[PDB]
């Protein structure tokens, strides 16, 4: 995945 | 099927999950261009649109990166690993 | 892993897709309350948040839906190859 | 769901 950061919880 | 509940002990305690998104091919129309080009599949990811990587990226995002190209649509779709 | 090119002849035309989303645990950190339930894996896909349907949702929401509840996550998640 | 799949 790129330029949309991951979901981090 | 599978219910989970996570309890946080502390505020600032994290749950631990990176959570990202797939977007894929639900379903193929008959007699339709994708149909008769025979290389997507139902189940299919699509990992690319428009020379654009597509993880983590909302349908609101894919609808626009499709929309860029007025007459063509370029992707890279990755078969569904459990079909 | 598959290169498609799906080009139109007319303006109104259609591709025929129809595309959804799916969120899934992509990682799950060591030593954190995901890594220690019993019920939650690297790969599941999330079905509901906190009672809320994720199909079709974009991690914004997922995250905002998440922050709602401030010290418990509830989900209904899904085995990947289960689904 | 509320979302609606997209259609292309």
């Amino acid at each position: 995945s790129s330029r949309v950061p991951d979901l981090l919880v | 099927g599978s219910k989970v509940t996570l309890v946080k002990s502390r505020k600032n305690e994290e749950y631990g999950l990176r959570l990202a998104s797939h977007i894929f091919v639900k379903e193929i129309s008959q007699d339709s261009l994708a149909a008769r080009d025979g290389n997507i599949q139902e189940g299919d990811v699509v990992l690319k649109i428009n020379g654009t990587v597509t993880e983590n990226m909302s349908l609101t995002d894919a609808k626009t990166l499709i929309e860029r190209s007025k007459g063509k649509l370029k992707m890279v779709v990755q078969r569904d690993w459990n079909s």
